[PDB]
């Protein structure tokens, strides 16, 4: 992922 | 700080922790030792920009490509620059060096984003991002105060590692958050879960430590 959640 | 953390982590490591008598847990949790800063959300633009991530405090930090930061506090306005060479400097959103424009643009955007969107993570008792690196079963989060976090992509469970205080917060799949002096860990045990994630966190520490 490039994000969290 | 690395170093006495890596020493901290081989010590629980090698008590086996889940590996002897009744673990009482538990008796290891010390609230005293809580966090007063952890990484609450986070945003991966690093093939462009940098990483840009929320403080639980709910102020902002990125660390840009070219190993500059800016820090904007949570008043919303105050801003830390630290240029590649570690000078410091202060300023505000509203009142800044044109050079900085490009830069504070991306903050404000980051900022954004994660106002808007994703959960805070620990919804405590300004340190920078000073490295991060990702695996593909974790994202490893250096602060400058000598914090550690390591957050697991799979099941969302989390360690925030603290060498000053000598102490991990574990939050779990549920969410709940409990934090651990890892000396009182040695002192009593704990799961098999925990202890995993412990020799994951010495390997990483490695990591850092050999690539700093």
């Amino acid at each position: 992922p490039l994000h969290s959640t | 700080h690395l170093s006495d953390m890596l020493q901290q982590l081989h010590s629980v490591n090698a008590s086996k922790p889940s590996e002897r008598g009744l673990v009482r847990q538990e008796e290891a949790e010390d609230p005293a030792c809580i966090p007063i800063f952890w990484v609450s959300k986070w945003v991966d633009y690093s093939d462009k920009y940098g990483l840009g991530y929320q403080l639980c405090d709910n102020s902002v930090g990125v660390l840009f490509n070219d190993s500059t930061r800016l820090i904007l506090y949570n008043d919303g306005d105050s801003l830390q620059y630290i240029e590649r060479d570690g000078t410091e400097s202060y300023l505000t959103v509203s009142s800044h060096p044109n050079s900085l424009m490009k830069k504070i643009t991306l903050l404000k955007y980051f900022r954004n984003y994660m106002s808007e969107h994703l959960l805070k993570a620990g919804a405590p008792r300004l340190p920078y991002l000073r490295t991060w690196f990702r695996t593909r079963s974790a994202i490893i989060l250096h602060l400058s105060n000598g914090s550690v976090q390591i957050n697991f992509f799979q099941d969302h469970t989390k360690l925030i590692l603290c060498p000053l205080m000598a102490a991990v917060t574990y939050i779990d799949e549920k969410r709940d958050f409990r934090t651990y002096r890892l000396s009182l860990l040695e002192e009593y045990g704990c799961c098999k879960e925990l202890a995993s994630r412990l020799r994951y966190a010495r390997t990483m520490v490695d990591k850092l430590l050999s690539s700093r």
